[PDB]
RNA sequence: UAAGGUGAUAUGAACCGUUAUAACCGGCGAUUUCCGAAUGGGGAAACCCAGUGUGUUUCGACACACUAUCAUUAACUGAAUCCAUAGGUUAAUGAGGCGAACCGGGGGAACUGAAACAUCUAAGUACCCCGAGGAAAAGAAAUCAACCGAGAUUCCCCCAGUAGCGGCGAGCGAACGGGGAGCAGCCCAGAGCCUGAAUCAGUGUGUGUGUUAGUGGAAGCGUCUGGAAAGGCGCGCGAUACAGGGUGACAGCCCCGUACACAAAAAUGCACAUGCUGUGAGCUCGAUGAGUAGGGCGGGACACGUGGUAUCCUGUCUGAAUAUGGGGGGACCAUCCUCCAAGGCUAAAUACUCCUGACUGACCGAUAGUGAACCAGUACCGUGAGGGAAAGGCGAAAAGAAC
RNA sequence: CGAAGGUGUGCUGUGAGGCAUGCUGGAGGUAUCAGAAGUGCGAAUGCUGACAUAAGUAACGAUAAAGCGGGUGAAAAGCCCGCUCGCCGGAAGACCAAGGGUUCCUGUCCAACGUUAAUCGGGGCAGGGUGAGUCGACCCCUAAGGCGAGGCCGAAAGGCGUAGUCGAUGGGAAACAGGUUAAUAUUCCUGUACUUGGUGUUACUGCGAAGGGGGGACGGAGAAGGCUAUGUUGGCCGGGCG
RNA sequence: UACGGUGCUGAAGCAACAAAUGCCCUGCUUCCAGGAAAAGCCUCUAAGCAUCAGGUAACAUCAAAUCGUACCCCAAACCG
């Protein structure tokens, strides 16, 4: 069956990269939420 | 070496350091072969370096 | 391995089971 | 601000060797000393072809605790603490018994 | 911006108290018009959007000493 | 005229293999692990100094580093830089 | 400061050093790739593409600097349009972003409780947003009191679960006054006279006290058991040090320390003192914060849910007197008392702990305690926000088993 | 001269319990009298870990199919070589994009993985391997759309949007054949080409844009005609005479 | 000949027919539902430049960077 990931990495970046979340004020928030918590990876961008 | 290097010219240092850098180069292609033997040469030589760039900061704009 | 456990429970639950297989309204 | 150095004739005072005496040969930053004869043990050496060596049962000497060990001091035979002053502007060592310094 | 240039003022919130008493959240906007004032000091008009508070004001103090106050407060006019 | 410094700063190593070896000693070319912002320019002007050689022209490619596990933990070496370099005929080097 | 070192797993190699530029510690410095506020333009973060200028060139081209936006100021320029203005351009200074809690403010729930529920409660809570500081805020009476008087603000204990509010239900809940911590008052709405006079700020210097490396630092032997003594049995000694930890079993006298005594080239904090810079001090005569107070309508805050409801705020419409005047004293009037709004500033006591240091625990001791004693916000899961583990101990010493 | 803990035994108290001791263990334990509690577990379709049961049962993943000889090896139904057989063949062949990210090749190993064994492997370990002026991207251009100086609006955050600036899935210069590596090739090599920028001479002489125009530049269906790829037959050459 | 390979040499290398859903064809015919943009490219001049700059023409010379390129890709390597 078609399952539900099909990967992309220009939209995997476009949609949820780390310019798209410093575009935006909420998306500022969840990268100072992901720094506090300490996370490796902050976001999917390489 | 850093009171025997404070008594030399900008131009004397530049010709030390170029000098420095060929024997790193030559070094570093021997060690890249098996035939370096001497493997403290390559921080003895890295830190004159440095030595030197640190002399010409201070000689210059210093 | 639990944390392949992990996977155990957290979804042969999430499989959600499918349902009754007698179709019978006890009305 | 080390009491028992590299080249010291030591005592033991504690161990298996509790009475023998004799040198440092060096000392480790663990706060263990090598003391030259003394801690032997008998590790079963393996062969290496590379190293040129047949493998065998070496007997060598193993590190022990500076706690265990005082500085001989040859005139009354015995062991002394160290304890430190400045002779001439220059921190030495001198024996805590008799107050004479360590040479 | 719902705000008088002269006066600041400024939507708040209240209630809508019914007959039982039912508060609802509302808001209170101020009478805000554009006007153009003639300045004769400068000889030009100058529009202003102003409550009508401010053009009580501005009838009562004058144009030229609320332009002073909007230019010591910062405020571009 | 690139600086003598960066010259020295650019070749790393030579690359021994059985396909440097083979292109050593068929089309007259060198294998050279090189450093990796170094361009082909630099290149060419670094073996026709440091080495005092006639080089034609250089071929560049970039290793990409493998993924490796000491013990159980995992690890990734470095991207290294390869260059080809084209020794003009009758020129010879060690 | 030093006789030992070249961080760890983690040996080894090749070396350095031993009386002082080995190493190590601290202070001041230097370098400080790329992304990121990211700031030369762009961008799917760690990438792409430039411009101008000054230099070099073996003419192939190299190197360096600058170039964001906004605010404010200054200069120059400059439309419709004559002047002008808008606009443009340069330059200078500043900001921008992050961050635990505390703080002030703008907005602002519902579940729930009421044994249902709508007023009410929860609750101005959670949450979102803005701004600031080491604290903030408030603050020097248009206040309380009661015909006696007190004398800014803030915090604590009482008053008091009282008075009251309230589908007078559930529930909410003061104040006066008293005891305490801490205490500090000032300026402009304006002229003069005397002139630099108080105080504050900045910047130097000096002194003191810290901080950022450190130094010295007491006094035990014998014997028995035992693998090993620090234990037992004897006999001594120290103590302004018997805090603690380690050492082959439980050590005041083995080690590190502790008590105590000191120590800083350099940087820096806090005090004083003083120099310089700026700042004005005091006296006299005045003046005394108008679309404001108050009012009408609609809301909100005061313990006070419009009630008989004072007082405060204001979205809207209005609208005074102005020292012979006005406000308040819980509807309201009269008398009396008290205070002077419509301009500001202000320490302390108070609140908190991302972080540092010391110490403490009738706190835990690996299914506990932080999610995490261990390479844990990891592995792993999820498109994503996000979720989120498990897993400690050979022995005194690897002597980690040659053959 | 052997603590706690673990395992037995004996004794004892009305009970919760207590005491002594053997073995293990190898370093802590604690009377009494008071004090404080994370103070007693069999159940909560309780939580975590371990072990059972069914049970050596079902199954071992397309009914495309295997057989033999030889080799290697400790060992061969499964590996290698070989001869047969069978299966796909508009695919079960070949080339790519997306996506993955070293799975590629060579050597070596077989603990684990592989639904069996494994000498094998996309498995473990080490080493090696990706070569471009013409391919693609980058780059010039824009679409939908996004961002958006100023700006307009809005309690705040912020929303929209001008100039602009991003944004391909579309437009825009140019390379082919043959050979070769264990693994790369339109990238290397041989041969033969091509394109756009530069500077520099020589001749000639209207150059110039952020502007104007042209072009780029565009639909569906249908009908043939001309061709080629390609195939068949003949010829030709080499071999054969079963 | 390491039996894997490597080296040398090398014949013929034509014709007819059939023939695409590929090419001419971004064509032609026809229909209505009436079928992207912008740059490159060509050209025109504007201010400006006036014999300088620039333009095309030939020739010569130099440069063409950087990144990807392995391997699977209807699959045991992607989503399950
Ligand atoms: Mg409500
Ligand atoms: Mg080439
Ligand atoms: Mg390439
Ligand atoms: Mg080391
Ligand atoms: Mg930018
Ligand atoms: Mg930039
Ligand atoms: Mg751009
Ligand atoms: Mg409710
Ligand atoms: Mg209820
Ligand atoms: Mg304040
Ligand atoms: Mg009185
Ligand atoms: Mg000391
Ligand atoms: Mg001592
Ligand atoms: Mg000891
Ligand atoms: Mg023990
Ligand atoms: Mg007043
Ligand atoms: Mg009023
Ligand atoms: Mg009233
Ligand atoms: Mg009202
Ligand atoms: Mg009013
Ligand atoms: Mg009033
Ligand atoms: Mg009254
Ligand atoms: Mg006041
Ligand atoms: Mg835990
Ligand atoms: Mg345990
Ligand atoms: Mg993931
Ligand atoms: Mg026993
Ligand atoms: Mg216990
Ligand atoms: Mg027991
Ligand atoms: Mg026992
Ligand atoms: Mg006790
Ligand atoms: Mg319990
Ligand atoms: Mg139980
Ligand atoms: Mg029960
Ligand atoms: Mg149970
Ligand atoms: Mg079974
Ligand atoms: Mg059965
Ligand atoms: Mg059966
Ligand atoms: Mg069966
Ligand atoms: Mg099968
Ligand atoms: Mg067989
Ligand atoms: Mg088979
Ligand atoms: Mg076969
Ligand atoms: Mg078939
Ligand atoms: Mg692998
Ligand atoms: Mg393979
Ligand atoms: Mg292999
Ligand atoms: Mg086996
Ligand atoms: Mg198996
Ligand atoms: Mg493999
Ligand atoms: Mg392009
Ligand atoms: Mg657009
Ligand atoms: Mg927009
Ligand atoms: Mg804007
Ligand atoms: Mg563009
Ligand atoms: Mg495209
Ligand atoms: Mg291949
Ligand atoms: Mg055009
Ligand atoms: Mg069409
Ligand atoms: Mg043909
Ligand atoms: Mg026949
Ligand atoms: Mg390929
Ligand atoms: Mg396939």
């Amino acid at each position: 069956m078609k399952r539900t990931f099909q990967p992309s990495v220009l939209k995997r970046n476009r949609s949820h990269g780390f310019r798209a979340r410093m575009a935006t004020k909420n998306g500022r928030q969840v990268l100072a939420r992901r720094r506090a918590k300490g996370r490796a990876r902050l976001t999917v961008s390489k | 070496k850093a009171k025997e290097l404070r008594e030399k010219s900008v131009e004397e240092l530049n010709t030390e350091l170029l000098n420095l850098l060929r024997e790193q180069f030559n070094l570093r292609m021997q060690a890249a072969s098996g035939q370096l033997q001497q493997s403290h040469l390559l921080k003895q030589v890295r830190r004159d370096v440095a030595r030197v760039k640190t002399l010409l900061n201070e000689k210059a704009g210093a | 391995m639990s944390g392949k456990m992990t996977g155990i429970v957290k979804w042969f639950n999430a499989d959600k089971g499918f349902g009754f297989i007698t179709p019978d309204d006890g009305s | 601000a080390a009491k028992i150095r590299r080249d010291d004739e030591v005592i033991v005072l504690t161990g298996k060797d509790k009475g023998k005496r004799g040198k440092v040969k060096n000392v480790l930053s663990s706060g263990k000393v090598i003391v030259e004869g003394i801690n032997l043990v008998k590790k079963h050496q393996k062969p290496v072809p590379a190293l040129n060596q047949p493998g065998g049962i070496v007997e060598k000497e193993a590190a022990i605790q500076v706690s265990n060990v005082a500085i001989f001091n040859a005139a009354t035979g015995k062991a002394d603490r160290v304890g430190f002053r400045f002779e001439d502007g220059k921190k030495v060592r001198f024996f805590k018994s008799n107050s004479e310094t360590i040479k | 911006s719902r705000v008088c240039q002269v006066t600041g003022k400024r939507p708040v919130t209240g209630n809508n108290r019914s007959h039982a008493l039912n508060a609802t959240k509302r808001r209170f906007l101020p009478n805000l018009h554009s006007h153009r004032f003639w300045v004769e000091s400068e000889k030009r008009f100058v529009t202003l959007r102003v409550s009508a508070k401010g053009m009580r004001v501005i009838d009562k103090k004058g144009i030229d000493t609320v332009l002073a106050e909007l230019r010591a407060r910062g405020e571009k006019y | 005229m690139i600086r003598e410094e960066r010259l020295l700063k650019v070749l790393r190593a030579p690359h021994v293999s059985e396909k440097a070896s083979t292109a050593m000693e068929k089309s007259n070319t060198i294998v050279l692990k090189v450093a990796k912002d170094a361009t082909k320019a630099e290149i060419k002007a670094a073996v026709q100094k440091l080495f005092e050689v006639e080089v034609e022209v250089v071929n560049t490619l970039v290793v990409k580093g493998k993924v490796k596990r000491h013990g159980q933990r995992i690890g990734r070496r470095s991207d290294w830089k390869k260059a080809y370099v084209t020794l003009k005929e009758g020129q010879n080097l060690d």
